[PDB]
């Protein structure tokens, strides 16, 4: 999570809900 | 001691820039479906309001900046992100070639109200572009997601 790593991880958190 | 400069705030804002069109500090329960509709998966009207209840700061469906990531930051390791390593690959991969370009990626996020274009963002891929195809490979997932 820094620039494009956080945008990718955000997709991982929006599906694990 | 805790310190957050322009480097820790941009990664904290990068998540707020999608669920918020102007970044007023509070996001609507309707924006989640806007990000989920971009994730490719998006639940019903009331099924999306249930995502804000997971922290229930105001119990109205609206959430602030320090309140949405808090109950969501403890839920990363409270499950299994290994099974998830393949999901981001199954979601991002549009053509299924093993590399996902940023050209289509931000046009994809642009339906939310991005101040960045699908094209000009590609300057960012260089952070996870270890294969040099101008896209993200299967090798970058385990590096950024598993090694935070």
């Amino acid at each position: 999570k820094k620039t494009f790593k956080e945008v990718a991880n955000a997709v991982k958190i929006s599906a694990s809900l | 001691a805790d310190q957050l400069t322009e480097e820790q705030i941009a990664e904290f804002k990068e998540a707020f820039s999608l669920f918020d069109k102007d970044g007023d500090g509070t996001i609507t329960t309707k924006e989640l479906g806007t990000v989920m509709r971009s994730l490719g998966q998006n639940p019903t009207e009331a099924e999306l309001q249930d995502m804000i209840n997971e922290v229930d700061a105001d119990g109205n469906g609206t959430i602030d900046f320090p309140e949405f990531l808090t109950m969501m930051a403890r839920k990363m390791k409270d499950t299994d992100s290994e099974e998830e390593i393949r999901e981001a690959f199954r979601v991002f991969d549009k053509d299924g070639n093993g590399y996902i370009s940023a050209a289509e990626l931000r046009h994809v996020m642009t339906n939310l109200g991005e101040k960045l274009t699908d094209e000009e963002v590609d300057e960012m891929i260089r952070e996870a572009d270890i294969d040099g195809d101008g896209q993200v490979n299967y090798e970058e997932f385990v590096q950024m997601m598993t090694a935070k």
